[PDB]
């Protein structure tokens, strides 16, 4: 799960706050990645309110911040998707598009 | 790209948002989140 802010890629509108799409149940069109690293769009399915929990703050090397809980899974760059709390324990590298659009 | 440090914020709101096919979205950056 994540924060409120965390900001989502959108077609339609750019970047959108999660927080905003899930409370406002947001249809719009979104960027994926795929089993070979091919990105590709697709509209959102689903919208989850999750109430509260525990959230850390993951700080990248290119200053990004990640508001976060522990579980939730990231691309790396080896392609799996593993959760952003081991992915910092390990210190594994997370996969970044830079050509998304 | 790195994780250099982690830090706890209590607890606070959370979200998710659901895709059918690769249940993956991309972020910001180009981050790859779950869901």
């Amino acid at each position: 799960c994540l924060s409120y802010e965390t900001e989502i890629l959108t077609v339609e509108y750019g970047l959108l706050p999660i927080g905003k799409i899930v409370e406002k149940r947001i249809e719009c069109t979104v960027y994926s990645v795929d089993n070979n690293g091919n990105i590709y769009t697709q509209p959102v399915a689903q919208w989850h309110d999750r109430g509260e929990q525990e959230v850390f703050e993951y700080c990248l090397e290119d200053g990004s911040l990640i508001r976060a809980t522990k579980d939730h899974k990231f691309m790396t760059v080896d392609g799996q998707m593993l959760p952003i709390d081991e992915i910092f324990e390990r210190e594994l590298d997370l996969m970044r598009v830079d050509n998304l659009p | 790209i790195k994780i250099a440090t982690r830090k706890y914020l209590g607890k606070q709101n959370v979200y998710d948002i659901g895709v059918e096919r690769d249940h993956n979205f991309a972020l910001k950056n180009g981050f790859i989140a779950s869901n």
